[PDB]
């Protein structure tokens, strides 16, 4: 299975539309289903277009032949997950669709940057990390570049009260060498 | 001589055949395992069909719908099921498709009628209805009259497997989608095959009986025979025919005197 | 319905693990779907409770084995590697006697983490980041930790990083925030505190 | 020898000679005398028990499940049969249809839904006479019978062929030679 955009950005009462695209023939039922993270999946739409018990009256899918669409009406603050497409049939008889993730807009800002030196305590055991610090940006995109004279990188969720994001990556260098951080960002 | 007068003589039953408990049933059966219910010593009433307005197909095939109330009938049964709507014209002599095919199949030489009527306000659920079943893959097709129960996967020309479906393993049924929002033709119809041989007579209609008249050229009704004779009192002992194929000899259903029959 | 999920283990790569499926609500069957970190969901097999028929993936054919009494359903994992990271759902399918079932697998089970890894059980190391101040857990395993500023008197601000692992092995992460400010880190399945105070 | 040869339809005739196809009993062919087995029901079943030892017969595909009891109990039940069934030591699940009423021949056919008992006994190996059958009962079922098994309380076995004969019968109205 297909699902086409791979990330959907919308605002709080606009009108979602994304699609699945399944395969041969017409013993192919398909189904929709929503997954919060850290939850369980949630069926929400069985046959293309009957609701399960107890989904609202905003969820409603549509679509035959071999294009199947989900759309939603007006959109709550509650209805942010990512959402699945899931055939049933004989060869394949589950193939799960890939994903397609919902969120929200507002504002572009910029981040507050800092950092932080390796500390006397880890100097002592051999290796040092040197901590370089976003807050509270949205676009969902950044470029973090170390300059000296390797790294991994971590990115927080939507936050429930601004709907923004945080970054910090960690420059790993050993003692001797430590012996011996530009922000990429469209709305600076 | 002209014939008199008319003499009708049918048994004395009263009962009444069980219509009601065939087309006024609950729930129905689905086309793939279909229902039978064999009819006999009753009185059956086919005036009481042919002129209601609900039944949306009436055909019959041996028999015209108004010469049904003047025959007696011999085993005769009754065939439940529910189907789509585009395919009653499948329920037909000689037809094609995958309802005459695999699931229900009438003769080339049928004697009887078919009913079918619309049930969508008894047949559609609001989430579907996905327990009316019919059967999408066989081996081959079937003889007339020959039911089919089976819930096996229908196994193609590949490696065989096992209660599993797979790569060439359909499973071997499909269900209706009822949901009451369908156009016409892709609504639930509601079907009763009704056969019978003609020609140890049961059924039949109800026509009065009359008393006898002896020694006269008369028109007679013994119970389905037609005919003009003259009716005489007999030796030595139903439907007595001689070496010219003919009739001669008839017993009396209501006393069971033995009659004869001279030509007028 | 109810579904209940046996809980998280942690176990060594070459060995066996074996995940239970409770079902305390009396014609349908049990799917089994796992999700890797961070990747979308992908099928694994079917078995029939009562007779015990099963179907398995193509791409597992050989490595999952599932069983059954009476319910409760058991499904067992063998050779593990290092692809075998994942959270394990079980899934129950009203179905049809003779033909495909038209309504998706409407309950879901909670979740059973299975982790695969090589090192060995350790504790964290805490390092104070002054300068926006952080506590910096360091080479723990495994997932998860507990971070809390002030013994848990302040919300504002308090960030906490999702845990990347390290080629080492071992996890770690940052916790950040914008007077005494003591940061207090607790681990599980070790019981270690550290209650460092950062100025 | 010359036996089995019965009423096949429902029409009185006199002194002619008239000309059917049906099943029948070959003229001098192999019977089988018994002295209780499972037997095969191809085609329909001759039966003939010179002799109060002969009670029934059970009728059956898996051993649906005819059964015969002598007042001729007939109960077309779905039944637990045991290895040897004697008389009660014969033997219930969706009862369908129920029915209660020296050489001793009889012929059973099974054809088209019905099921048809036909009898005769006279006084007296087989005798080299020539016997007519009126037909008993004629029993309205329709099931699928493959085996079937006597009953005693501790004879001979045809099979009928599809053949033509050229009947006989005379100024009463009985067949008298064939
Ligand atoms: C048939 O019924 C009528 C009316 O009850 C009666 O007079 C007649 O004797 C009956 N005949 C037989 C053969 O039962
Ligand atoms: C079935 O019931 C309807 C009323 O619900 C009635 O008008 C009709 O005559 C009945 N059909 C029978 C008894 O065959
Ligand atoms: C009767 O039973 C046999 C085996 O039990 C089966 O092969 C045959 O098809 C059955 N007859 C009918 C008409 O189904």
């Amino acid at each position: 299975l297909t699902q086409s955009p791979a990330t959907l950005s919308l605002s709080p009462g606009e009108r979602a539309t994304l699609s699945c695209r399944a395969s041969q023939s017409v013993s192919s039922y398909l189904a929709w289903y929503q997954q919060k993270p850290g939850q369980a999946p949630r069926l929400l739409i069985y046959d293309a277009s009957n609701r399960a018990t107890g989904i609202p009256a905003r969820f409603s899918g549509s679509g035959s032949g071999t294009d199947f669409t989900l759309t939603i009406s007006s959109l709550e603050p509650e209805d942010f997950a990512v959402y699945y497409c899931q055939q049933r049939s004989n060869w394949p008889p589950v193939t799960f669709g890939q994903g397609t993730r919902l969120e929200i807009k507002r504002t572009v800002a910029a981040p507050s940057v800092f950092i932080f030196p390796p500390s006397d305590e880890q100097l002592k055991s051999g290796t040092a990390s040197v901590v370089c610090l976003l807050n509270n940006f949205y676009p969902r995109e950044a470029k973090v570049q170390w300059k000296v004279d390797n790294s991994q990188e971590s990115v927080t969720e939507q936050d429930s009260k601004d709907s923004t994001y945080s970054l910090s990556s960690t420059l790993t260098l050993s003692k001797a060498d430590y012996e011996k951080c530009e922000v990429t960002h469209q709305g600076l | 001589v002209q014939p008199t007068e008319s003499i009708v003589r049918f048994p004395n039953i009263t009962n009444l055949c069980p219509f009601g408990e065939v087309f006024n049933a609950t729930r129905f059966a689905s086309v793939y395992a279909w229902n039978r219910k064999r009819i006999s010593n009753c009185v059956a009433d086919y005036s009481v069909l042919y002129n209601s307005a609900s039944f949306s197909t009436f055909k019959c095939y041996g028999v015209s719908p108004t010469k049904l109330n003047d025959l007696c009938f011999t085993n005769v049964y009754a065939d439940s099921f529910v189907i789509r709507g585009d395919e009653v014209r499948q329920i037909a002599p000689g037809q094609t498709g995958k309802i005459a095919d695999y699931n229900y199949k009438l003769p080339d030489d049928f004697t009887g009628c078919v009913i079918a009527w619309n049930s969508n306000n008894l047949d559609s659920k609001v989430g579907g209805n996905y327990n009316y079943l019919y059967r999408l893959f066989r081996k081959s097709n079937l003889k007339p009259f020959e039911r089919d129960i089976s819930t096996e996967i229908y196994q193609a020309g590949s490696t065989p497997c096992n209660g599993v479906e797979g790569f060439n393993c359909y499973f071997p049924l499909q269900s209706y989608g009822f949901q009451p929002t369908n156009g016409v033709g892709y609504q639930p119809y509601r079907v009763v095959v009704l056969s019978f041989e003609l020609l140890p007579a049961t059924v039949c209609g109800p026509k009065k009986s009359t008393n006898l008249v002896k020694n006269k050229c008369v028109n007679f009704n013994f119970n389905g025979l037609t005919g003009t004779g003259v009716l005489t009192e007999s030796n030595k002992k139903q439907f007595g025919r001689d070496i010219a194929d003919t009739t001669d000899a008839v017993r009396d259903p209501q006393t069971l005197e033995i009659l004869d029959i001279t030509p007028c | 319905q109810l579904l209940e999920q046996s809980g998280a283990e942690v176990k060594k790569p070459g060995a066996s693990v074996k995940v239970s499926c409770k079902a305390s609500g009396d014609g349908y069957y049990m799917h089994w779907v796992r999700q890797a970190p961070g990747q979308g969901l992908e099928w694994m097999g079917w078995i029939n409770p009562n007779s015990g028929v099963t179907n398995y993936a193509q791409k597992f054919q050989g490595w999952v084995t599932m069983t059954r009494d009476t319910s409760t359903v058991y499904m067992e994992l063998n050779r593990l590697r290092s692809d075998d990271t994942a959270v394990y759902y079980c899934a129950r399918e009203e179905t049809i006697v003779g033909a495909t079932p038209p309504y998706g697998l409407d309950v879901w089970g909670q979740g059973t983490t299975v982790t695969v890894s090589s090192a060995s059980t350790k504790g964290p190391s805490v390092f104070p980041g002054a300068p926006a101040l952080g506590c910096l857990v360091k080479d723990y395993f495994p997932e998860p930790v507990t971070v809390s500023w002030n013994s848990g008197a302040l919300t504002s601000g308090v960030h906490t990083f999702p845990a990347v692992l390290q080629s080492s092995g071992l996890y770690s992460l940052s916790s950040v925030v914008t007077q005494t400010y003591i940061c207090n880190v607790d681990h599980k399945p070790a019981t270690p505190r550290w209650t460092r105070k950062l100025s």
